């Protein structure tokens, strides 16, 4: 919607580390002797109503060098906004596209595509499959902004949040398909058992032959207090460039950035955990043809289910 | 009287395979759908692209046969949990491709083994088949009693065997077993083909296997001893099993090969059926309970209702 | 021929013998029957022909690993669970049975002939190890050393009674039947393939399922290097005085090492998996491997 | 499963019109001064367990004439059959492909294309996107078998039936979904209150400019007697070349045939019809990107709800 992207737009820290990054990397693309001879071809995969846009005219002036932009966007709604800024400001210099980044048979390769495709578990908007279906259309030296991005995990006690989860059974549904699928909450009232540990890491441009998103990790958590374990908090960590990233990782936050809140991925049953004993989690990447989903099911010190097997109870649309 | 198979993994003409077996007075066959040794590729070039047909056809046999007589194996290379990520993809598809077999086949039992302690991606796999079509094929878990690395001989010269009294160690099997289900969320689907070893563990290693869901009991050749007449014979350790087993109705599968060569492959299933008869007989109360073993019903309520 | 109208399209081992016969195993791991044969080529070049063999014969059972009994004889390890020893005639046209003894609960993956030549070991997916006698046609010993399927055992080339043997079970066992306890257990990832050393009795190398191989010496410290892609499914030594080891894997290659497992010669030549080489004894930069692809290449090494 | 294919293969009269079918075709583009030159390139797309195949093997040797064989399939359980076969039987004249047909890139163009993706409503199992998506790669003069195939519909009352589909409420899912999608079903206690009109209709190769397969049908049933409406009774008829037929439509239905059996579309309320009055049906064939799907109403002589809005009780997967 667009009060969606207006609460999108209103973290003006998220995209100046966006300006920053693309600034930073027209410098090391584009030299001092080929200021006014090179133009770099940019191509905002997923424009919404263009601050990515924005960002990359304010990056460029800084900089002092010639970009070409395209703003791909799929949702109709948004590019109304893009063509109505595009023919009051921006100008021809910005080509909107209204099409699907894999669909879309580019007139032109990039040097630079930047996205905005991640969720609170980084991974869980299918940023993977886009830019992917997206990278045919980017040159031999292309970079990608973001270039990777990471997931992190970590064992939470909150009496609070697991009768909260409980409380959104449904008629009509499994009854305990809540408890099988993610929520983004502002978490307050819980207990972090263990320190967050990496999950999942995507890294674009992918080079890797026959490009697999399908994963699964094992992870292991040293607790050091009595407890009841009742889910695991999800954060994410992503390089926009270089030194430039983005975090909810709370060891690692970006300060005064409040866009992503974190992610929470319940269990069906409690399970005590003991001073000493190690909390073991599993967690998958699935996919097929039509649907993305996660699977997770704890190991140590007890087993739980395997949660949301074949996406049943949740997917993520493609 | 007794229900009873064979297990072989060495099919080199399915229908001649099973008129020996048939004779001989076994009811089923456990069998692979894909050659054991046929290892499959499903990501690098160019073993993927690998032309011909993948395995037997379904016409070898009617449909009825498949339904009846004969039991899924699943290929011992698979190995879905192995710190290897490409050798864990490739026995994903491969398990898929086999249990997809076997749902094509219309098999009514499938065996999957349970021999090592992390089977979490092997469960995570089968759990995914069964929530996909509406098959009511069973899936029978190979494990055995005693855990192959306990019951190895004592001939290594710097690894010796666990001499130690281990309560919970020797419980080990058990655990492996319990956590698989757990994580497939007790699947009424999924239940137990318990394989007896040579040496019996202690009572209480055979006592954990009380009240679950044990369908088959596989028996090696080699765990049969011979008698002065030379035949094939049990101990009274594994005589007093057999009788417990019979009580819950298993279907008794012979695996390994004939130790005893002198005598038929019949002479083990007619020493199951010898017990099947020696035993004590059911009593008025068993009697007449035959038919409702573990069948719920609610409570009378005289008073409420009229009966 | 006087012999099977067509072989299996899974080509398993091959094998040179003193003068230079290249014996051929196969099996049918797809379609109605899964049997295997044996077959003989006194020319090399006409492999794999059915029309142009000197011997041929159809087993009962698949093909999993065979090996030469010097000139006359070939030991088979079958799907069965028999050991199988087949006798060529004196006009080496025919391949009669010698014995067929079923033993092995389950599949014999692997099998190898004692310094003596009288005696031999196999390896079975029962996880058992026994040791054979051709002579007397029993089994000597029986040993269950190991905790999961054997995948490889390689008899020590000039002693009787040292072998080694490989599991799934993460164990690389060196054995001496003289010893009480007769299994050593040498201290990542499976052990697939073995390799003794030609001209050295105290080393070899072996093969595991990553991909890498790797150097060792009995005393102590190893060396490796990673060659393949896929799992290393054996690794044979060349005849030279300084030999080349020739490794072949899942990954569809072939890879000839020197002594310091340095990459010389590269084969992409197998669209499927490789199973077996041998150095062709009459030239010596010669290699012949066989696959699942129904080939057998004749490589030329750059000595 | 096998024995699904095993039941269709028991319908002798089915294939013996497919072969039929094929010969007429052959002896039409093949004329008898070039019997031996020309080899007509025939591609069965869905091949099965192979009766096609060997249908097209049959009418070839009747008519003949040279053939040249591909045999599609994506199912891979039913291709293990079909190379069994090919080994052992066909031979090299049959190239078994295992692709689904609207992925499957070809070496050669068609002169026929081969088909039996045909339900009891016809086009109940998207017959027309999967031909759509295979039309490629037929010739400019190219023939399908079948050319056409439309769907019938026709007002019922059955008590009976419709307390049977009131019987298959399920947990965890909505109260009156089985209402709101259809059966297949042998139609034996029950009262056909009109005769069966048209419903949908499909014509490949299908040469309509961006060619859409979503419709929408309204049918218009006189009624004779007092009854009450409980489902729409649904047949089909196909046109595999030219006189050349198969139907379950009861007026014109082929005898002896027993492969398809009717379909039943139900109504959440049961609704009075005096005589005299007009039954008034709407269909429509509705799709996305990802589903295949019908929905219906009745408008006369009074209104029942919309079955089946966007697919949320029964959808036919792509
Ligand atoms: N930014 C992209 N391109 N993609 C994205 N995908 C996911 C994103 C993160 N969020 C959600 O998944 C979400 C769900 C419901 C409601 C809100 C959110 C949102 C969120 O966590 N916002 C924080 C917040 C909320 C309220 C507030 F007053 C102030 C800050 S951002
Ligand atoms: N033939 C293709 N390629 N496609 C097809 N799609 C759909 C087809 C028609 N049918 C079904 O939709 C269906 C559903 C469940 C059970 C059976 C059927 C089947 C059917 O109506 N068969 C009739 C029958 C049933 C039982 C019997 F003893 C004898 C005859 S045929
Ligand atoms: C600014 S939030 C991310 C934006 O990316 C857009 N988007 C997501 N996936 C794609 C895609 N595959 N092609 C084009 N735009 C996309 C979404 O519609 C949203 O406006
Ligand atoms: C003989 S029943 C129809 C057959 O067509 C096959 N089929 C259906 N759609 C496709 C498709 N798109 N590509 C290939 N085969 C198909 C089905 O798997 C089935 O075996």
């Amino acid at each position: 919607e667009s009060q969606t992207y207006e609460v999108f737009e209103k973290d003006p820290i998220k995209y100046s580390q966006y300006q920053q990054a693309i600034y930073k990397c027209l410098l090391d693309r584009v030299p001092e002797e080929e200021k006014d001879t090179n133009v770099q071809v940019l191509m905002v995969l997923g424009a919404g109503r263009g601050p990515l846009v924005n960002a990359s005219l304010r990056a460029a002036k800084q900089a002092d060098r010639r970009i070409k932009l395209y703003a791909v966007e799929k949702n109709p709604n948004a590019v109304v906004t893009l063509e109505n800024w595009q023919f009051e400001e921006w100008g021809s210099q910005v080509t909107v596209v209204s099409s699907d980044m894999r669909e879309w048979v580019a007139p032109e390769k990039a040097d630079i595509i930047v996205s905005e495709l991640l969720g609170s578990f980084a991974d869980n908007e299918l940023s993977p499959e886009c830019l992917d279906g997206a990278q045919h259309f980017l040159k031999d030296d292309g970079v990608s902004i973001p270039g990777e991005y990471t997931s992190f995990l970590a064992p939470i006690s909150s009496s609070k949040l697991y009768n909260e989860v409980r409380a959104c059974r449904e008629k009509d549904r499994d009854p305990e398909a809540q408890f099988e699928m993610p929520y983004v909450v502002r978490l307050h009232n819980f207990h972090q058992l263990s320190a967050p540990q990496p999950c999942f890491t995507f890294s674009h441009p992918n080079r890797d032959p026959m490009i697999d998103n399908n994963r699964y990790c094992t992870l292991e958590f040293p607790v050091e207090v009595n407890t009841v374990l009742h889910g695991f908090a999800g954060y994410f960590e992503t390089v926009l460039y270089q030194d430039i990233t983005l975090s909810i990782r709370p060891e690692t936050h970006s300060p005064g950035m409040f866009s992503w809140f974190p992610i929470l991925f319940p269990i069906k049953q409690p399970i005590t955990v003991r001073e000493g004993q190690t909390i073991c989690v599993r967690f998958w990447r699935c996919s097929n043809s039509k649907k993305v989903w996660y699977e997770w099911a704890v190991t140590a010190p007890v087993c739980s289910a395997i949660h949301n097997p074949t996406g049943r109870s949740y997917t993520i649309g493609l | 009287r007794v229900s009873s198979g064979r297990d072989l993994n060495c099919v080199p003409e399915i229908a001649d395979t099973l008129g020996a077996v048939a004779k001989q007075g076994f009811d089923f066959l456990c069998m692979p759908v894909f050659h054991p040794r046929f290892k499959r590729e499903f990501i690098q070039e160019p073993a993927k692209n690998r032309p011909g047909p993948q395995t037997r056809s379904d016409l070898l046999l009617s449909g009825r046969d498949w339904n009846t007589l004969i039991v899924g194996k699943l290929s011992p290379w698979i190995r879905p949990d192995s710190k290897v990520e490409k050798i864990r993809r490739n026995s994903e598809a491969a398990m898929l491709q086999e249990l997809n077999f076997g749902a094509y086949l219309g098999l009514p039992a499938f065996l999957l083994p349970l021999n090592q302690e992390d089977n979490t991606n092997l469960a995570r796999v089968l759990t995914n088949h069964i929530h996909t079509g509406h098959h009511s094929s069973m899936f029978w878990m190979r494990v055995p009693l005693v855990a192959p690395e306990d019951l190895r001989d004592d001939i290594i010269e710097n690894a010796p065997t666990t001499h130690t009294e281990e309560y919970s160690g020797e419980e080990k099997t058990w655990m492996w077993w319990h956590n698989f289900r757990t994580l497939c969320d007790y699947s009424k689907r999924i239940a137990v083909a318990l394989e007896i070893g040579a040496d019996l563990p202690s009572n209480h290693v055979i006592d954990r296997w009380l009240g679950e869901p044990i369908k088959a009991a596989i028996l090696p050749t080699s765990i049969f001893l011979t008698n002065k007449k030379g035949f094939p014979v049990l101990s009274k350790m594994h005589q007093r099993l057999i009788f417990r087993l019979l009580k819950l109705e298993v279907q008794f599968i012979i695996t390994g090969t004939n130790h005893h060569s002198e005598k038929e492959f019949c002479s083990y299933l007619q020493y199951l059926e010898y017990l099947s008869q020696n035993r004590p007989p059911p009593n008025a109360y068993e009697l007449f309970a035959k038919g409702y073993e573990d069948y719920l019903q609610s409570p009378l309520q005289p008073l409420m209702d009229n009966l | 021929p006087n012999a099977p109208a067509c072989m299996e399209r899974q080509l398993e081992a091959a094998r040179y013998r003193s003068d230079g016969a290249l014996l051929l195993g196969a099996s049918s791991l797809s379609g109605r029957c899964w049997a295997g044969s044996l077959w003989l080529f006194k020319d090399p070049c006409a492999a794999p022909n059915e029309g142009f063999c000197s011997a041929g014969v159809q087993t009962e059972a698949g093909v999993a690993d065979l090996t030469w009994v010097g000139e006359r004889g070939i030991l088979v390890a079958s799907d069965s669970g028999a050991v199988e020893l087949w006798e060529l005639d004196e006009n080496e046209t025919l391949i009669v049975s010698k014995f067929c003894k079923y033993e092995h609960d389950d599949i014999v993956s692997t099998v190898s002939v004692l310094s003596s030549g009288t005696q031999a070991v196999s390896g079975s997916k029962d996880i058992c190890i026994k040791v054979w006698d051709l002579a007397q046609q029993v089994v000597l010993s029986s040993y269950r050393a190991h905790a999961a399927q054997v995948t490889c055992v390689a008899a020590s080339p000039h002693k009787d009674s040292v072998f080694l043997s490989c599991s799934e079970d993460n164990r690389i066992l060196l054995w001496d039947t003289r010893c009480p306890k007769p299994a050593s257990q040498i201290g990542g990832y499976l052990p697939t393939s073995l390799a003794w050393h030609p001209q050295q009795s105290e080393v070899f190398v072996f093969g595991d399922e990553n991909g890498t191989v790797s150097l060792v010496d009995t005393k102590s410290c190893v060396l490796s290097s990673a060659v393949h892609s896929q799992c290393v499914t054996g690794l044979v030594f060349s005849p030279h005085s300084v030999p080349f080891l020739a490794s072949l894997s899942e990954d569809c290659s072939l890879a000839v090492l020197d002594s310091s497992l340095s990459e010389l010669f590269r084969s992409q030549a197998h669209r499927d998996f490789v199973r077996d080489a041998t150095w062709s004894p009459l030239n010596h930069s010669l290699l012949t491997t066989v696959g699942w692809d129904h080939q057998v290449v004749h490589h030329v090494v750059p000595t």
